[PDB]
């Protein structure tokens, strides 16, 4: 029984020795195709509900009560969310590969408002691919808090007490864990250090840089001086927490589960028994769906980093009809988010059993030390 | 007179209405037509229409502000026929301060009228105060009953020494339309009028 957590059709077992992209040839050439009207469609639709929901916003801005004003602000951050997901796509090189140039261009320019890097998003999301549910190195995903490392801030920083066991004792327990993408936005900037980068990209990674900074630098201050804390908090701090949301939940439950283990390189970590075995596809109502354009479909582009955003599902039912008994689905509910929140919180690396927090801390705690 | 005699001795008078952000005007409107631009002599009942208009349509309170206009371009805005700038029906009243039309009422009481009655904006002048300017003697009339009580005890502690000089109050509209129609000795009589602001005589 795996639907006990909302994870409705679950994966049995997966061989090892596989590679993601050998399963591109199950997909026919004809969705690896460009739909012109539905790249335009995928930038205007959630270009549109933002718009709607902007000018809502100048409709009635301080006159609307607080449920209208979260209404809002949660339609024009799934609008945003959706063209972070074009945006997305356009950092992996498969929005318009007839045109690199507005590629690159409109991938920053809709990246500029998430204060997000397209090269430094491109890069760490193409290092998760290639270190897809692998211990100590993904660092760019949902990586566990492991008991061990638990264990260390748990006796080598003395007591239950310490700076890592409050911070993830907050985090890790509470549903800001659904807004953890914000931690890992601030990871996102390499604490502005060009010194991890290759010297012959310093270029690219500065500008890069300077494109969300060029938009904290003038829209922000655009944005205070007209309209305060109050015009801040409802035009671009609560869209921009949305957005933190969805992108937080998408990869959440992207690859974390029970029956999803977490195994470091040399100890059993394959990439086909992480990619197309160590993915759950999140399912979520068709207008919810069009308006993150296609952004809970990751497998097939893990599969296939050439298949284009609006073959998606299309490309995931023919993955699903092939491969059978090795995906894993959940439709989106209070389920998952309240088992994330308050179950699966601690990742034992001895039978990938995600547990809560006092509970292994228990073990820790009136052990070792004890 | 001719109404640019009139819009220069008018003034030194500011009226306050409520105008949408592009100087339209918020123009209650009731029933069947009846539109009413409620010139507020006093800030207060401005913004007791700007809570009535948040009350009952919240989009337009904020929208619309309070604009100060000398009642030189009031004057212009009632003098015209609405029906020749096309925009008709908009009545365009005065409102006058209420403690103000307290003690017009009160003033009334002397002689012995029906003092819970009053017509137009009260305006109060004592029978012998005069401003003594460069060689010209002008006659003030005085929009407030506390400006007219310092002016008053103030002039005759100044000359000394019975000294009550009768207080009488009229309306601010028929002394524009008396202004506008003096043609005689009413002409001379109304060219030495002065107006005093409501808050001009304060705490200074
Ligand atoms: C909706 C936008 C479409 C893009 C979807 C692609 C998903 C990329 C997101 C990468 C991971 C984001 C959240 C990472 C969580 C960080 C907190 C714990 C990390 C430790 O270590």
């Amino acid at each position: 029984y795996a639907d006990e957590w909302g994870f409705s059709r679950v994966g049995a077992d997966f061989p090892p020795g596989s590679h993601p992209s050998l399963f591109s040839q199950l997909l026919p050439q004809a969705l690896f195709a460009f739909d012109a009207r539905a790249a335009v469609a995928a930038v205007a639709v959630p270009l549109a509900a933002m718009a709607a929901g902007y000018g809502w916003l100048w409709y009635m801005h301080s006159i609307a009560p607080v449920w209208q004003q979260a209404l809002c602000a949660a339609l024009i951050g799934t609008g945003y969310a959706g063209l972070f997901k074009v945006a997305h796509e356009c950092a992996m090189m498969r929005f318009i590969p007839q045109m690199p140039g507005l590629q690159a261009a409109l991938g920053t320019l809709l990246m500029a408002p998430a204060l997000y890097s397209l090269p430094s998003w491109r890069l760490h999301h193409l290092h998760h691919l290639l270190h897809t549910n692998m211990l100590w190195q993904d660092v760019w995903g949902w990586h566990p808090l492991t008991k061990v490392e638990l264990a260390d801030e748990m006796v080598r920083s003395g007591g239950s007490g310490g700076a890592a066991m409050a911070a993830a004792r907050l985090v890790l327990t509470t549903p800001i864990k659904l807004f953890a993408s914000v931690g890992h936005w601030l990871r996102s900037w390499d604490g502005l250090d060009l010194r991890h980068f290759h010297p012959a990209s310093y270029v690219e990674v500065l500008s890069g840089w300077a494109a969300p900074l060029a938009f904290a630098g003038l829209v922000l201050p655009a944005v205070v001086s007209a309209g305060g804390l109050s015009g801040f908090v409802s035009c671009y701090l609560a869209p921009w927490l949305v957005f933190h949301f969805w992108l937080s939940v998408l990869s959440l439950t992207a690859h974390t589960a029970p029956h999803i283990p977490w195994r470091a390189e040399g100890d059993g970590w394959d990439a086909g028994r992480a990619a197309v075995a160590g993915t759950v596809t999140l399912r979520l109502p068709r207008p919810l769906e069009v308006l993150l354009n296609n952004a809970n479909y990751m497998l097939p582009q893990a599969v296939a980093p050439g298949l284009p955003m609006w073959s998606a599902p299309a490309a995931y039912a023919v993955l699903a009809a092939r491969l059978g008994p090795y995906l894993t689905e959940a439709s989106m509910s209070l389920k998952l988010l309240t088992n994330h929140v308050t179950r699966w919180q601690i990742y034992d690396e001895e039978a990938h059993t995600y547990r809560p927090m006092e509970e292994v801390v228990d073990e820790i705690e009136a052990d070792l030390q004890q | 007179m001719a109404k640019d005699e009139v819009k220069a001795r008018l003034a030194p008078v500011p009226v306050y209405t409520v105008a949408n952000p592009k100087n339209e005007f918020v123009l209650v409107a009731g029933e069947n037509n009846t539109q009413l631009g409620f010139f507020f002599f006093r800030k207060e009942d401005a913004e007791a229409l700007i809570e009535k208009i948040r009350e009952e349509n919240p989009r337009l309170a904020r929208d619309s502000k309070i604009l100060r206009v000398p009642m030189d371009n009031v004057y212009e805005v009632f003098t015209t026929p609405r029906e020749q700038t096309g925009l008709q029906g908009i009545h365009f009243r005065f409102m006058p301060d209420m403690k103000q039309v307290a003690h017009a009422l009160q003033l009334y009481k002397d002689a012995g009228v029906p003092t819970r009655q009053f017509i137009g904006v009260p305006v109060f002048q004592a029978e012998g105060l005069t401003v003594t300017t460069r060689d010209m003697q002008y006659v003030p009339l005085f929009l407030c009953k506390e400006d007219l009580d310092i002016a008053v005890q103030s002039a005759y502690v100044q000359r000394n020494a019975a000294p009550l000089p009768k207080v009488e109050v009229g309306s601010f509209e028929e002394v524009v339309m008396r202004m506008t129609a003096s043609a005689g000795n009413e002409l001379a009589a109304w060219s030495q009028v002065m107006f005093v602001a409501p808050e001009l005589l304060r705490d200074s």
